[PDB]
């Protein structure tokens, strides 16, 4: 178990999996709908 | 088919130059959160 | 104590410029493996 | 034969960008001297 010191590069994920991401971190993670593909980007900030 | 293959690589480089420089000026990318649309969607729902 | 603080940041930037440019020329960093020394160490042991 | 001729020139430029930037960070190139191998060669000779 390690704490991320600086924000990780965004990765593509499904809406169901990305909303889940938010349920753990939520101050520490960031998720957005990609308008064209309807999927979500998952970006882990510092402190994750 | 297209000889342009190295012109695709030449796009990637300045993107890195762009991205790295953008972080120095603290210009924030990927700032879109849940603020406006769903509230409007809630209003449009009512 | 030292006002040099922003001159530390100004070192980091070209390092990124250096590192990114180095990958383009395929100059390989962190190439040291187990090749010479231990064989010599084995020879020096005998 | 190969249209790549200007892509050879485009390699040279960043090399200059690489070399110039490398001197700023005081990263030393061409550091290999007589230290290890001949001593090992002397040991391997004995």
């Amino acid at each position: 178990s390690v704490f991320l010191d600086k924000d990780f590069t965004f990765v593509v994920s499904s809406e169901a999996d990305a909303r889940a991401f938010v349920q753990f971190d939520p101050e520490h993670t960031v998720a957005r709908p990609l308008p064209d593909s309807s999927d979500w980007e998952v970006t882990r900030k510092a402190g994750t | 088919s297209a000889a342009l293959g190295e012109f695709a690589e030449k796009v990637t480089g300045p993107d890195g130059v762009l991205a790295s420089a953008a972080r120095l000026v603290l210009n924030q990318l990927g700032l879109s959160d849940v603020v406006t649309t769903p509230e409007a969607a809630t209003d449009a729902e009512l």
